[PDB]
RNA sequence: GAAAUUGUUGAAAGGGAAGGGCAUUUGAUCAGACA
RNA sequence: GGAAUACUGCCAGCUGGGACUGAGGACUGCGACGUAAGUCAAGGAUGCUGGCAUAAUGGUUAUAUGCCGCCCGUCUUGAAACACGGACCAAGGAGUCUAACGUCUAUGCGAGUGUUUGGGUGUAAAACCCAUACGCGUAAUGAAAGUGAACGUAGGUUGGGGCCUCGCAAGAGGUGCACAAUCGACCGAUCCUGAUGUCUUCGGAUGGAUUUGAGUAAGAGCAUAGCUGUUGGGACCCGAAAG
RNA sequence: AAAUAUGUAAGAAGUCCUUGUUACUUAAUUGAACGUGGACAUUUGAAUGAAGAGCUUUUAGUGGGCCAUUUUUGGUAAGC
RNA sequence: GCCCUGAAAAUGGAUGGCGCUCAAGCGUGUUACCUAUACUCUACCGUCAGGGUUGAUAUGAUGCCCUGACGAGUAGGCAGG
């Protein structure tokens, strides 16, 4: 609010904070992205290396849902059963009767393997695996099945 | 609860006992002190008598008054004068004479007024102007047990002991002289002697060594 | 120095200490007595002004 | 004058209350000041200072991280304290048992250390059970992990990510980002 | 909550030091030296009255 | 309310005062005032009036007379610093002034003793008084600086 | 029913401006505190 | 030959005149003097006496007198300037709001977070309640097709508060979060290597490299709010010649 | 070949003994680099000082300057 | 060395003025004396720092209490009002 502003501490002074000498004006050095690569390069690199140019392919027409595909790592995994039912499966972890975990069905598209489950056998059903998400969730005596 | 007299008891007869060492300590001292100048007076009677000449040691300590205010002074000599801890006008400290102390005192010649000083103003320098550091705060020496607290550890527990370290130049005269504040002079009573300060003493200045003419200058400002 | 230093050190401790090894400034001089024998006084003044040339 | 060797009237730069308006937090600021002021525990005064500060430096401890440090030899049956709120962690599968004292402790946290059987402590219970502070691992958090920090120290060759709103290609990734387009960083 | 001086206050002068009660007891600050008459060399006097 | 209302108010419990340090000690008079010795007064009624002075009261005052045959200045007290103490004394060797003291003058026209006491201690200093000529002739003359007199010269 | 600005009345100062600072004399005026 | 004196210096030698101050408010300290009882100038003034009790002291004001004092505001290296504005007075009169942001801070919740498009409900623009989505975060890296984070107690080394053990203590050892430095490992890109195999050209295991990423390495974010700062806007207020 | 000015050093991140690791390097277990284990504490390695030291973020104004001693260029010179 | 000549400009006029001659001038020496917002001691304000103090049954814990040092300021920053 206005009240905690400095504007009300400034009143009485005679520039407002804005200095005698240099003044408060318009737009000195040019407006917004002005001067880029001339007045306002050493600030542009620096900051902003990248900026102008080009690099790779236009792509025209592009739809984000084509490209739809969320991960979630070995890291979590049983985090997508509830935790009720969660004990009672890593305990009497077996084959016989393993839970199936529908990773899609989660809204997940790629099971990744940041790491480390526990024995306990997990059925996985994804649309992708990492090679790495496969093999951990193997050696616990689990599969993978591919859906869609 | 005893203690109303009971530990009046041992605080009374352990204070008696100090002053008791502080007693036989100063009386030490001042044997010390005039058996050391009756020595030095019969070595020079003594060096004539032989058809020789008795050289005197190089005084080892030295006392330095800044006579120059805070404006306008070079770098060097202004950081110097800091190290000194003359950062004011008037204000004084004791120094150890040696090689790496004399080139001090040499690039700051033209801002201070120094000299050797007799055991006469040291001893009134002390008991008029001195004040301790002590978690810095500044404190008036005043009593001897604020000597001995915070002096103790080096010998030292008594004011007169403090002034032993001092003018002896002792073992520890680095820790005994730092603990003195700076000493705070006032302008010298009977004025400067001469009609300007910024010139050397062998020029009918004030400024640089004037041996021991120090201590008549330091005493009309103590 | 460090070398000579672990030296005295043995020197010392080996022995029953009081070493004293840090370095330190030059000191002022000690009183000391010149004796005239040989070497009396000879008396200088300042010399008048001279041109040569 | 003086010549003055270093600039005057300086604050200390130390926090001496908190800058929080809450009560309880005030008030176990009132029981740690005195704890401090009184028993010459080392203990009590590092925790009288982080009831000080900002939520910045005192990042969330993970229960995780909790039982990590647990590991230590000779510490598993320390009480571990945190002066901050604690968070939990689907990653660790097995919690051990132990006493936390802490500011905060999040629903799934005290509820996963508690189902081990362990306990949920308030500082000022902490206080109670240990005035010096006795048996106690102090666990802070990651305080430059925050987001923020990637962001400072910007400028060539430091490495250290562009403040940007969109990414992707054509966003601040060609001249000066690599060597066939002027030059790279 | 006053600095008193020693060297004026006879108290606090006493209370720091008290050698100082012996000190003037044995009045020590007028002490007689004692008198021996050693003389110069014939070198010494020669050489300051010397041109 | 008009205005609001402190929260914390002085206490009106008055303190005691510390323990002082601070002996009266007894008021040494300078040698130049010895009982018998005549004072020029140099402020009062009486100012510029030559008289003689007798005692030194406990409230550190002088016991001064005229004598009032004299001059007309009665027994009376004097403040010492207000007083120039001349050289030239009568003996006073004769002159009770045992009863005279601060409670004699307790301020609570003349009471017949005062009356009284006046003449017996006025009849010894008379006496002494005509030992010497012109004394009394010089005790009953006013003192004044003249054109060109310097105190700072002057003996007295 | 403000101010600038004006009339009258009363008081004061004024040898080429006036107004201001520190200090006191003099005049006018007034609070407090004593019990 | 024997003294004196001057000069310089010293005394915790004695002593006179004058000026300014009197902070503090029970006691508590360090002492001094006494054979003692006690006393004191020893951690900041008390004792005694008088005058007035009021315009006396004091405040305010006008004037006089001593000394001193150039018009402010502005731009400027430099203004009292022979630089500009301003005869006087009232009243108006200039850093704002909004979109999106950086840092810091407070608060809620936390691997999540955000009820307010909307629905429900109502004492009706409020307050109260809520389903599905969505947004930011929980993954990175490539131009891309794509691939995608543990050799190890999630590593070694050095410093590291705190805690733990021994010790009367000083110290010694144990453990060491945050943070810092350094050497490695992990994921993507680039380059190399190219196993078992094959719809004989697909496949790309494995081990590597002064290369390279805004990465991993027991999460820190999301939201609301505030000061300051950023860009677009009439954009602190007033001002062109023009189009 | 000065004076003034100027780089580095004055220890525990140190010094010594023992002998592990490698694909580097040597004729060579030779070296090199990093280590394990062991020995010596504050006169532990000059002075003086230290209202402590380190570190992080973010943002204002500024980006006409002028003067004096000394050194000093152009100019006859200059309040250049 | 001091003094003198050499030595010419514009309104009347400046060792600051008056005036000063064994100086109140020039060179040098010796004392004393005058006085800055500086130095010394003290009170009071504020700022920074270091201590002490939750024990109720009375009133400010951002409080109270002790102690030390410090204070110029345009542009500008922040703070308490
Ligand atoms: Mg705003
Ligand atoms: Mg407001
Ligand atoms: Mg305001
Ligand atoms: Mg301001
Ligand atoms: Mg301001
Ligand atoms: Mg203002
Ligand atoms: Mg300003
Ligand atoms: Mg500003
Ligand atoms: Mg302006
Ligand atoms: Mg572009
Ligand atoms: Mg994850
Ligand atoms: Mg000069
Ligand atoms: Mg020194
Ligand atoms: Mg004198
Ligand atoms: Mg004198
Ligand atoms: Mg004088
Ligand atoms: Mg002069
Ligand atoms: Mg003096
Ligand atoms: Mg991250
Ligand atoms: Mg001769
Ligand atoms: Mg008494
Ligand atoms: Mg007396
Ligand atoms: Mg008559
Ligand atoms: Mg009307
Ligand atoms: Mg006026
Ligand atoms: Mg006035
Ligand atoms: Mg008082
Ligand atoms: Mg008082
Ligand atoms: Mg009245
Ligand atoms: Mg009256
Ligand atoms: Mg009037
Ligand atoms: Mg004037
Ligand atoms: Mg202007
Ligand atoms: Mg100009
Ligand atoms: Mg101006
Ligand atoms: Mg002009
Ligand atoms: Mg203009
Ligand atoms: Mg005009
Ligand atoms: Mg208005
Ligand atoms: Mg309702
Ligand atoms: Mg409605
Ligand atoms: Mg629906
Ligand atoms: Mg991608
Ligand atoms: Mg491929
Ligand atoms: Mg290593
Ligand atoms: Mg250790
Ligand atoms: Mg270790
Ligand atoms: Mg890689
Ligand atoms: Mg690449
Ligand atoms: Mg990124
Ligand atoms: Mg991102
Ligand atoms: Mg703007
Ligand atoms: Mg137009
Ligand atoms: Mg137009
Ligand atoms: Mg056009
Ligand atoms: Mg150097
Ligand atoms: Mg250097
Ligand atoms: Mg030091
Ligand atoms: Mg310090
Ligand atoms: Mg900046
Ligand atoms: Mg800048
Ligand atoms: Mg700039
Ligand atoms: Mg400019
Ligand atoms: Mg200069
Ligand atoms: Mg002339
Ligand atoms: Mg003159
Ligand atoms: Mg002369
Ligand atoms: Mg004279
Ligand atoms: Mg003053
Ligand atoms: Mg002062
Ligand atoms: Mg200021």
């Amino acid at each position: 609010p206005s009240r905690f502003t400095k504007t009300r501490k400034h009143r009485g002074h005679v520039s407002a904070g804005k200095g005698r000498i240099g003044k408060h004006r318009k737009h000195p050095g040019g407006r917004g992205m002005a001067g880029g690569q001339h007045h306002h390069r050493i600030n542009m690199d620096k900051y902003h290396p990248g900026y102008f140019g080009k690099v790779g392919m236009r792509y025209f027409h592009k739809q984000q849902a084509h490209f739809w595909k969320p991960v979630l790592n070995l890291d979590k995994l049983w985090t997508l059963i509830p935790e009720d039912k969660r004990d009672q499966y890593l305990k009497s972890a077996s084959k016989e009767t393993a839970p199936v975990i529908d990773t899609l069905a989660a809204g997940y598209g790629k099971i990744l393997g940041k790491g480390r489950i526990p024995n306990v056998p997990v059925i996985v059903k994804a649309r992708f695996v990492s090679k790495l998400a496969e093999e951990k969730i193997r050696a616990a005596g689990g599969v993978v099945e591919l859906i869609a | 609860a005893e203690q109303v007299a009971a530990e009046r008891a041992a605080r009374k007869a352990a204070n008696k006992e100090k002053r008791a060492i502080i007693l036989e300590r100063n009386a030490a001292y001042q044997k010390e002190y005039e058996t050391a100048e009756r020595n030095i007076i019969q070595a020079k009677r003594d060096a004539k008598a032989a058809g020789s000449y008795y050289v005197e040691a190089q005084h080892k300590l030295v006392f330095v008054v800044r006579i120059k205010g805070i404006n306008k002074i070079p770098p060097k000599p202004r950081k110097v004068l800091q190290l000194l801890r003359l950062t004011r006008i008037n204000s004084g400290t004791f120094v150890k004479v040696t090689k790496a102390t004399l080139e001090l005192l040499k690039l700051i010649e033209p801002y201070v007024a120094y000299g050797y000083p007799s055991y006469s103003t040291i001893r009134q320098l002390v008991y008029k102007r001195g004040f301790g550091k002590i978690n810095k705060q500044r404190v008036p020496l005043s009593d001897n047990a604020i000597i001995e607290a915070n002096l103790g550890k080096y010998g030292i527990l008594s004011i007169d002991d403090l002034i032993h370290e001092i003018i002896t130049v002792g073992p520890h005269f680095k820790q005994a002289n730092n603990f003195l504040w700076p000493f705070k002079l006032s302008n010298p009573s009977g004025g400067w002697g001469v009609p300007r300060k910024f010139k050397h003493f062998i020029q009918g200045g004030s400024f640089g060594n004037r041996e021991e003419f120090i201590n008549k200058l330091v005493k009309s400002m103590n | 120095r460090v070398k000579a230093n672990a030296a005295k050190r043995a020197e010392a401790k080996a022995q029953g200490v009081a070493v004293q090894l840090k370095r330190q400034p030059a000191q002022p001089r000690e009183s000391r007595i010149v004796s005239t024998e040989g070497n009396v006084p000879q008396t200088l003044a300042p010399v008048p002004y001279e041109t040569f040339i | 004058g003086i010549d003055h060797t270093s600039k005057q009237h300086k604050r200390s730069g130390h926090r001496t209350a908190p800058k929080s308006d809450n009560v309880y937090l005030k008030l176990l600021v009132k029981l740690y000041t005195f704890l401090a002021r009184r028993t010459d525990a080392p203990f009590n005064k590092v925790v009288l200072k982080a009831l000080f500060l900002s939520k910045i430096n005192r990042p969330p401890v993970s229960v995780s991280r909790i039982a990590r440090a647990l590991k230590q030899e000779g510490a598993a049956n320390k009480t571990v304290v945190v002066v901050g709120t604690v968070t939990d962690d689907a990653r660790i599968f097995e919690f051990p048992k132990t006493t936390v004292a802490a500011l905060r402790f999040t629903a799934g946290a005290r509820a996963k250390i508690v189902k081990a059987g362990g306990e949920c402590i308030t500082l000022d219970q902490l206080a109670v059970r240990a005035p010096k502070g006795q048996n106690t691992l102090i666990l802070r958090g990651p305080r430059n992990s925050r987001e923020a920090v990637r962001h400072f120290g910007m400028g060539p060759h430091k490495g250290k990510a562009p403040r940007i709103l969109s990414t992707g290609r054509k966003f601040e990734r060609a001249r000066g980002r690599r060597r066939s387009k002027g030059f790279k960083v | 909550v006053l600095k008193k001086n020693p060297l004026k206050n006879k108290q606090v002068l006493l209370r720091l030091n008290p050698y100082a009660k012996v000190f003037a007891a044995e009045k020590l600050g007028s002490k007689k030296a004692e008198k021996t008459g050693t003389k110069p060399a014939a070198v010494f006097t020669e050489t300051l009255k010397h041109d | 309310s008009a205005q609001k209302a402190p929260k914390w108010y002085p206490s009106e419990d008055v303190a005691a005062l510390k323990k002082t340090r601070k002996a009266a000690r007894p008021q040494k008079l300078r040698a130049s005032l010895v009982p018998g010795t005549v004072l020029i007064l140099l402020a009062g009624r009486f100012r510029g009036k030559r008289v003689v002075y007798l005692k030194h009261l406990e409230d550190n005052t002088l016991l001064i007379s005229g004598p009032f045959k004299v001059n007309g200045v009665p027994l009376r007290r004097v403040n010492a610093r207000y007083v120039i103490a001349t050289s030239t004394k009568v003996s006073v060797e004769g002159v009770n002034v045992e009863k005279f003291n601060v409670e004699y003058f307790a301020k609570e026209e003349i009471k017949a003793e005062r009356v009284e006491d006046q003449k017996v201690v006025d009849k010894a200093l008379i006496a002494e008084i005509k030992k010497t000529p012109l004394l009394k002739q010089y005790l009953s003359a006013s003192f004044s600086l003249k054109n060109g007199d310097k105190p700072h010269m002057l003996k007295f």
